[PDB]
């Protein structure tokens, strides 16, 4: 039962067992009726914190198959370890990837949610370039920027610029052209172009949205300062 | 059990 | 599944912050039945106390929405299902710890020191399964759990010095059994003092003792209020 | 990842 399975969601989000507040948001997704408002944020929230776990695992056994180099035998368990946490990882982004695929995006019907699914879809493809290796590696990061500027095009179209999703697509966005393509000019114009045209239309920052894109602002900012020094 | 890059 | 390999596994997953990977390396490095050495006894106990830990701290949310949702009953049952599976896990945690405890752990310990400890670890995870335990089981497990800190009480008396940080952390956590699970503040109240006083008289000589009487006090404070 | 009476 839908009603069901998103009582059991916030549960779970308040016990703070992430992974099963997304497999139930995974089955309410699967049932492919186009999620309200809240369900689509119950369903990123558990997936941001799933993945996100994952990914800072992933940061620090690497910085130790790094730091081990001269110990090959520390430097080799460490490989074997952060390889288990990188399939792990592979096999969330391409649950959500399939999610997105096959029930988010096709049944997106407003712009708002369609950009946040497609920034979602580019999130994803990133986390796994994240981890690929060789030429699947290339491929997945032309996944990542596509799914980014068909995002970014309809949002510039449809949204204002102080629009919470809008903020966070342009944020990420910059940390892909940063972090991923190496090109910190790209990252630090797109990062600049958002942070102040939110601020040349501040008079359209809505009370529900005040918390989420000063926070982001907030993001964009720090990045741009961290980047050009 | 992370915040990540969103 | 080498001893070496083992450990140095979980001390990854220690970092990496993934406790059940690093509780099942610890696990294989029990059951492959040698005596645990102080390094891998610490990262066994750690492993486990971060697995259950995150369980017991899930119900306890649970259980509080559970309690406050009475009169709205189909929201009520939705919480005690779902924390009836998290009480699944905590059993589970709790049958695994006490399996390596009888079958290993007990009786490959050589010295005074390490029986204490894991006699102490007995009564601590019959203690979280009695927590969650129903009727008559709850009854014969909560004694399982004063049998094990008793005897490991009465080794520790024998065998340690009052300083001790295992010998004062079982005090602290045998009074707490009494305190929170057998509703006894004066047995609780007498043990941890017992053991303060009993601690103070050789605090001379000698650190982590100190951090252990100050939860003593701690305690004492709180039952007595 | 929590710690408990131990």
């Amino acid at each position: 039962d839908k009603n069901e399975l998103v009582q059991k969601a916030k549960l779970a989000e308040q016990a703070e067992r992430y992974d099963d507040m997304a497999a139930c948001m995974k089955s309410v997704t699967e049932q492919g009726a186009e999620l309200s408002n809240e369900e689509r944020n119950l369903l990123s929230v558990a997936y941001k914190n799933v993945v996100g776990a994952r990914r800072s695992s992933w940061r620090v056994v690497s910085s130790i198959e790094q730091k081990t180099e001269g110990a090959e035998k520390k430097q080799q368990m460490a490989r074997e370890y952060r390889e288990k946490i990188e399939t792990e990882l592979r096999d969330i982004c391409n649950d959500v990837l399939s999610l997105l695929e096959k029930f988010l995006i096709p049944n997106a019907s407003q712009a708002e949610s369609k950009v946040f699914y497609l920034k979602m879809k580019g999130d994803y493809y990133r986390y796994l370039a994240e981890v690929a290796a060789g030429d699947d590696k290339k491929g997945i990061v032309d996944q990542s920027q596509q799914a980014y500027q068909e995002a970014f095009e309809i949002s510039k179209k449809e949204m204002q610029p102080t629009h919470p999703i809008r903020l966070g697509l342009a944020l990420n966005f910059s940390v892909f052209y940063y972090e991923i393509l190496n090109s910190p000019e790209k990252a630090c114009s797109l990062a600049k172009t958002a942070f102040d045209e939110a601020i040349a239309e501040l008079d359209t920052l809505s009370e529900e949205s005040y918390k989420d894109s000063t926070l982001i602002m907030q993001l964009l900012r720090d990045n741009l300062t961290l980047w050009t020094s | 059990l992370k915040n990540i890059r969103h």
